[PDB]
């Protein structure tokens, strides 16, 4: 558990320091030194926007790809005794490719909105550009993570489907219904991401 | 004490190589080995005694630091200023010995 | 006559000799390191033990010094 | 009491060492009335060097008292080893 | 015979302990006949002897 | 001040890609070979 | 928890599919009935060829005997196990090693006794159960010296840790061989159980119930069988595993018990077990307690195959197939000896 | 006027709702699907009964959708910030509450299917439990709607 | 002036180096000697 | 007169109350359902009695819903901050206390349901303990109600 | 002249007093109930006189409730900060001290009840030991009462 | 003249003293109770005497109670800052030192009681060892008292 | 007019595209080679066919090389930041996407090679599943390329 | 006009290239050496062929040496920062890519070498697979060379 | 004109060069020592040949010693910062590269020595592998020297 | 670092020596190199602290 101990130690120290700094800035009555508006406005909307774009596509691939290996191993394993499996259970991987596509389309629709500002002083400059920036970040993150977990869901379920079909070919059709619900989870993330950027403009 | 004792240990090897009539072990072994150790480490020993008798408090400011000259010796590092030399011509001696 | 092995063996001798001379000279820093430690352990054993056996009170000093020294003696040996 | 001759023998060695050290120490305090320079001087120190001599004399007396106890200890421990 | 005790004395250069150390050795030698012509099952004492 | 808009933005992007590296390396480290081979 | 169903399929994904594919090949109730309707050993072979079994008695002696089919059945599952054991990585391989340990323990009991009664290792190895293997030397060519076998085991044999209860060789000579093997096995169960709890995910929840059963089942049977022999009650208690449901309070009663009735009263506190003692009518022409325990154990091992992300499927696989072998041999034996009314004493494996 | 960056919190709200609800639905669905496949090998006649837990999980997803859409439609540039905080809270409230519900749905559905596989009389019992988990998710929605319209 | 630069550099440099030492120390601390050959007998 | 972002602390109260209480009830439900599913196989007649731990857990969830709504209804834009901190405290007090209660409900239900099947006389003892867990949740509600109106 | 951030420290005191005490009592209850359920298999006659560890756990929760109320009643707007830090200290002191007691109650209760099952003579001993843990919790209350009025 | 927040460090001292000391006593109590329960089955006689490790644990908690009160009584609003830091030091010194003592009491008591069941002569040795741990706790009190009045 | 540090984000994109893709391909190769080594002993005739998973892993690395170079050739000193973040996004997009694809290729390839030796009819299924994995990496490239000129 | 401390990034590049490449080669070497010692003990006639994995690991190390030197020879005091970021990218690109290649070499080396002794026909397949790992290391060098002179 | 704090970097370099390389050599020596003990008991005749990994490990530490001295003798108060950064990078380059070499030396030494115990022909291959690890250490030294004199 | 080195080799060395007294010489050599690592630390500290 060497790595888990590392992750925990960093986690605890990371937040423990934030607690001490936060409470100290309060106690010592600093002149609003911890300025959230400063962080949000100085960070260029280009960072937020392009981060959301990369996440939207990249996280969706991670999900798809995760699920692919979940069902790949199960299908190949079962197929040792039931070669029929490859005929029908490949759709689980079709579902995983579909989960990745959701993110790809959304990522492109978002990236199509990317524009320069020719802006300098954030003060009273690009008010709407900041909204569009944050919205693009959110919508990108929204669909990315939603597809990420969607891909895992359909992968796990597809594994069960392959293991079921290996032993009884009549079970595939009934189980298929569950993966359809899984795919819907990813689509819901797409719908919200579209809405979040439905009224944005850059430039 | 360490360096002198080490030199003794090397000196003993000469008698053994003579006893077993191994000219090669003294013409290519002992001689360059004892010179190597002398030139680097015996030199250091001499300088240590030199400083004790060469410099008084009258020169305590910018008094040479033996450790720094020893390192600069090996590296052929001879800055124009920043370190006083122990004796005139030392630069030539330090370079020669290395 | 294995020329290759002889060259390797002699090369090893030179490498160990030269690097050893550097390390061996430093090794004798053991003489200082332990001499320093002994003096420091002795000083603290004196200062933090037998010093306490002395006092401006006459009788208390004499009787205490007996017991304190015995502890000092014990630690000195140990 | 016997207490074991191994422990009485240790007492003899401690007692002999102590008597030697305590007598010699007390002398040193009396002669250099010094290297130790820890007689517990006053903080309200006046211009009276004789006050330092007097402090060392007190320390010396205390040293001989401790030696006396080691002499008594050695006597007792000695007879224990002879009887054991 | 000389080199090693000398290097020790450099590491152990304490007059008071030198006395204790010397006296211990003298004691062992003075009892050499009684310690040697006996059984000494404790190897720690035998070693220093 | 403790942080600049430059420094901070750098750290923010650095952590995201650092997490990606950590994820990748994590799975790479938790990678084993076989104890023995199946048969002749 | 979220512990499995994520990294599990990275290394163990293939094996999970394969082992459940192997499970699919176990004789079903429909298949057992077809095997019963034979009354001839050669016909039994013919009907077996309808399943994943078959074509393994080919090229053997023309007359088929029970001893031959028995050995062959073992060999088939040994190969399947060794295959899965070889294509595996430490996270799973350690689990499988515990399974092999149970057989290694029996085999080293065989190596001793024979060593204690001058027999050569080379004569003993051919009758060791597969999976013991002992590829290491020093356990071989011990020169019929108990010390050499006890040194080779302590050093090279993975069972070394377990022998910490039975040590110094003195134990080997003074303890009865059966007390030695029961003690060693208890140590095995204790370590294996704890191992399963260290794997504190689905495996622990799916696997531990099986081990907890084994601990309690052995405690019950040990208590009963020990009644008619010479064994101190305290030494008997020393053989009870502490990984079970009797450990908190219950083993104390079995340790004191001197009669079957008292043992049942202990079971009375555990409805899951009480049903077994009541079902074990034990009449002169009925099923007994051991038979009901086998039926229960199979239920548990079958339920293991309801979790798709754990190691308990591999343990259950071995035990279910081992019982499958017992069932098939039973049928072959009933045919040979013509006791047709006793054929329905196999343990259904679904 | 309307301060800058004020929409930032509202955007996180809409995102949080959907993402955490998706997490719940995804876990609950995966757990139920595993249990369903595990049962169906043993006996297929119960498969239809074992589907409901998956719908339960989907409802978690919808809970998140309702708020995420409500916020996303409400988001503009000139937000008075107060509104953004309500949206942030509403987003987290429904998402994290639905997440908890989805976890519960997964655990009880998987155990319930295995239980029912062994004991058909359990059907009503597990359905009543799953109803409680759906109620746990709805509570999340209720608070989120109250905040989002406040 | 430029505090943020010295600060940022020193913070992360010493943090990364300190962790590298901690992890290296951990790996050495728990070095596996094999617990075999003679260890089985000495235990 | 009032500072900006003052609603930030309050709205987190309304969210925290619901989320933590839902997480507590979700855990308690999940653990209880697991015990019910496993127990009910041997003793199906207990299915309608072993559900009680689950109801207990639902109460923790309501506790949380009540405060979350009260905070939302009392959360305004021109809030004096003082009241906002009180709302945050009230939200956390009931939420985190309900979370602790949900844990206890979970562990006690899981063990109690199985223990009852193995021992019918335990039923009353199980209820008494679960009563203590509900009391632990109520204490949180009481403090939150005191703070939210202070 | 009063600093606003002062009420935060104060209200966090009242919250801490309740939350950590509930965590302690919940832990003690969870462990005690588990031991009781297992005990009941063999010795059901002990069920009622085995509830005590759980009652004690509850007393820890009360310790917290009382302080949380005392602080909550003391909270005002114009707090002189000094009082706020006293409220924060009093809150943490009783809460975290009760939390520690909850572990002692839980672990001792579990081991005690399981032991009592076999050795009825342990019962007085179990109570003496658990009395010490309740006393440890009270110590937390004593300090909190001193601070909250200082 | 001193910072209005200077009182913060002192009250953290009073709290830390009680919290860490109680945590130590709680751990030591839990460890002793576990060993005692097991020993009690082996033999009744020793139950009474085996309580002592628990009493010693309690003393650790008192050590902390004494300092926590001393700090609370001395802590004021117009604190000298210097005195406040001393109070924080005194609080941590006794608390963390008692915490360390609690582990020693716990581990030694557990091992001691379990061993004593097999060898009654160990009882005296067990007490002597526990005495050193109580002395270690006292050491923390001594420093805290010096710092508290300094 | 160029925000300093503008070039920093861009060059990290080129680095990520290559490093993350190399990590993916490296893992994919490692898993495939391990499976090949285990399989090939018994069925050496499959060694040539079994190499395919390794080639695809390599292709993943190429996608990263394509973007990493495209970005590198797109760097200048006077970068307007807007362009820099676009390049960073493209780098990360292909990097993580290729990284995930490499894992899928490795894990699937390992199982596929072992399965194929046992059942050659699985060979085509192995290839099909693996093509999908590569298509995912391609996706990463396609979008990463599109973004580079926007 | 050039920003201060601008050399830092390029210096880290030069060191990063060497260190990460040495880490990669070191891992690959260690893993191969273990397989070689385990393999060649039975078949020493292969000892001079199983060394190759190790040589390839060494190439990973050279890649790092070439770039680390190329970077160092490119540094000055008045660096325009832009150049430094380019140097840092080139350093990391080859270093971390070589590191990934090191794992590929190591895992495939161990598996291949031991497998080769079991099946000599595997030798060629082992080399081909290891060739892809060397190519993965080279891709990093290619990008680093492009960036370091950009 | 010299930025204070500038010396911090170079100073950490001189230390790092020794500390990290020392840990590497420490691992190498410690790991080899265990393998040597195993071999020697089986057969002591090789005791003077299995020491070589340890000598090599020491040489690594020397590499670090050399740089640490070169950096220390290159420190000044009026440091231009540029040189300080180079010294830090140079120290880390050799230290961390030697660290990697130390692990490489230890792992292969243990495996090689243990194997050699059974197969004397393994010695030559072991030496060649050890040579690569020493070369890995040297590469670090080379870069460190280039940077420190740049 | 040196402490780690000495401890690990000491454990193996002492145990091995009882198994094979011939290990004594090898144990001493290994211990020396581990100690040298501590010496190297001193050397750098002496040069640096006096610079």
């Amino acid at each position: 558990t060497g790595l888990e101990l590392l992750y925990l130690g960093i986690f605890v120290a990371f937040w423990a320091c934030m607690i001490v700094v936060g409470i100290c800035y309060t106690i010592f009555d600093l002149g609003f030194r911890f300025d959230v508006a400063w962080f949000l406005t100085e960070t260029s909307p280009f960072m937020w926007s392009n981060l959301g774009i990369g996440l939207a596509i990249s996280l969706s691939v991670v999900g798809a790809a995760w699920g692919i290996y979940i069902t790949g191993s199960s299908i190949i394993g079962g197929g040792v005794k039931a070669p029929r499996i490859k005929t029908k259970n490949l759709v689980s991987i079709i579902f995983c490719e579909a989960v990745a596509i959701y993110g790809i389309i959304m990522a492109i629709v978002i990236s199509n909105m990317a524009e320069p500002f020719s802006a300098t002083d954030p003060k009273a400059i690009g008010h709407r550009n900041y909204h569009a920036g944050y919205s693009m970040f959110g919508a990108g993150l929204t669909v990315g993570l939603s597809n990420l977990f969607c891909g895992v869901c359909v992968g796990i379920v597809g594994s069960g489907a392959a293991l079921a079909d290996a032993q009884n070919p009549s079970l595939f059709v009934k189980i298929l219904i569950v993966e359809i619900f899984g795919s819907a989870i990813g689509l819901f993330g797409v719908i919200v991401a579209i809405l979040q950027t439905s009224r944005v403009k850059m430039g | 004490l360490g360096i002198i004792h080490m030199l003794f240990g090397v000196s003993l090897s000469l008698f053994n190589h003579i006893y077993f009539k191994k000219p090669l072990n003294i013409y290519f072994g002992f001689i360059p080995e004892i010179i190597f150790m002398s030139s680097l480490f015996g030199y250091l020993v001499i300088l240590i005694f030199y400083k004790w008798t060469a410099y008084d408090a009258h020169s305590s400011r910018n008094a040479p630091s033996l450790l720094i000259h020893f390192i600069n010796m090996f590296l052929f590092s001879y800055p124009e200023s920043g370190n006083a030399m122990l004796y005139s011509g030392q630069k030539g001696i330090q370079c020669f010995l290395i | 006559f294995d020329f290759g092995d002889t060259m390797v063996h002699q090369a090893i001798h030179t490498i160990e000799y030269c690097l050893g001379c550097i390390s061996n000279t430093a090794s004798y820093l053991r003489l200082w390191a332990l001499s320093l430690a002994h003096a420091q352990l002795s000083e603290v054993l004196w200062t933090m033990v037998i010093h306490i056996g002395l006092h401006v009170r006459s009788l208390a000093g004499g009787l205490g010094l007996f017991f304190i020294f015995a502890a000092f003696a014990t630690l000195t040996v140990a | 009491l016997c207490c074991g001759p191994k422990l009485a023998a240790c007492g003899i060695v401690l007692s002999a060492w102590g008597v030697i050290m305590l007598i010699m120490l007390g002398i040193f305090f009396n002669v250099h009335s010094l290297i130790e320079d820890v007689p517990f001087t006053e903080k309200d120190f006046e211009n009276g060097p004789q006050n330092i001599y007097n402090l060392y004399e007190q320390v010396s007396y205390n040293c001989f008292i401790a030696a006396g106890l080691y002499l008594l200890l050695g006597g007792f421990s000695f007879c224990q080893v002879r009887l054991n | 015979v000389i080199t090693f005790p000398f290097l020790f004395a450099v590491m152990f250069g304490d007059f008071g302990h030198g006395i204790l150390m010397t006296l211990f050795a003298v004691w062992m030698v003075l009892r050499e006949s009684r310690i040697l012509s006996q059984k000494n099952e404790n190897e720690m004492f035998s070693m220093v002897f | 001040g403790f942080f600049s808009p430059g420094i901070w933005m750098g750290l923010l992007t650095t952590l995201f890609m650092l997490f990606i590296f950590t994820y990748g390396l994590h799975m790479i480290l938790s990678l084993k070979t076989m104890d023995r081979f199946d048969d002749r | 928890s979220f512990f499995p169903e994520l990294y599990f399929n990275v290394d163990n994904g293939y094996l999970e599919g394969l082992v459940r594919g192997l499970k699919a090949g176990v004789l079903s109730q429909a298949d057992y009935l077809n095997l019963v309707q034979c009354e001839t050993l050669e016909d039994l072979k013919l009907h077996l060829q309808s399943t994943d079994y078959g074509n393994f008695l080919a090229n053997e002696a023309s007359p088929l005997t029970v001893s031959v089919i028995d050995d062959k059945l073992k060999e088939k599952m040994v190969v399947e196990f060794r295959h899965m054991r070889n294509h595996a990585y430490e996270p799973l391989a350690s689990f499988l090693d515990f399974i092999t340990y149970s057989y290694m323990i029996d085999n080293v009991i065989l190596l001793i006794t024979g060593t204690l009664h001058q027999r050569s290792i080379a004569e003993l190895v051919p009758k060791c159960h597969p999976l013991g293997s002992f590829e290491q030397m020093e356990a071989v060519n011990i020169a019929q010296t108990p010390a050499e076998l006890y040194n080779a085991i302590l050093v090279d044999t993975p069972l070394a840790a377990f022998f910490q209860d039975c040590i110094s060789e003195q134990d080997l000579d003074e303890m009865n061989i059966e007390i030695i093997r029961n003690t060693l096995y208890k140590a095995y169960l204790e370590s294996f159980y704890k191992f399963c709890t260290l794997l504190g995910g689905t495996t622990a929840d799916a696997m531990c119930p099986i081990l907890e059963f084994e601990a309690d089942r052995r405690a019950f049977i040990i208590t009963i069988n020990s009644f008619g022999t010479e064994l101190s009650k305290e030494d008997r208690a020393k053989l009870f595993p502490h990984c079970g449901r009797l450990y908190p309070e219950g083993l104390a009663q079995l340790a004191r018990a001197d009669d079957y009735e008292q043992v049942k009263n202990v079971a009375d506190y555990y409805p899951e077990y009480k049903l077994l003692f009541e079902g074990a009518g034990s009449n002169p022409g009925d099923k007994t307690l051991e038979d009901r325990f086998f039926e229960h154990e199979v239920k548990l091992n079958k339920l293991a195959f309801l979790n798709q992300f754990h190691f308990g499927v591999f343990y259950a696989f071995v035990k279910l197939k081992e019982q499958e072998c017992r069932n098939i041999v039973w049928i072959a034996e009933c045919i040979a000896q013509r006791h047709r009314a006793k054929i329905d004493n196999y343990i259904p494996i679904f | 006027n309307n301060p800058e960056y004020s929409s930032f919190f509202g955007v996180m709200g809409a995102s949080s709702a959907m993402v955490f609800s998706a997490m719940g639905a995804a876990y609950g669905t995966a757990k139920s699907g595993t249990g369903i496949a595990a049962m169906s090998v043993m006996r297929p006649e119960l498969i239809m009964k074992s589907i409901i837990p998956v719908v339960m999980a989907g409802i978690i997803a919808i809970y998140g959708l309702v708020v995420a859409v409500l916020i996303a439609n409400s988001l503009t540039d000139g937000i008075t910030l107060y509104r953004s905080f309500l949206q942030l809270g509403a987003g987290l409230s429904v998402g994290l509450s639905g997440l908890a519900a989805g976890f519960a749905i997964g655990i009880v559905g998987d155990a319930g299917v295995r239980g029912t596989a062994q004991q058909p009389r359990l059907f009503v019992g597990m359905i009543l439990i799953l109803i409680f988990a759906e109620v746990l998710g709805l509570y999340g929605l209720i608070v989120a709607l109250i905040l989002s319209t406040k | 002036l430029e505090y943020s630069v010295v600060f940022n550099l020193v913070l992360w440099i010493m943090t990364g180096l300190a962790l590298a030492v901690i992890i290296t120390s951990y790996n050495i601390w728990n070095m596996d000697p094999g617990y075999d050959s003679i260890i089985y007998r000495m235990t």
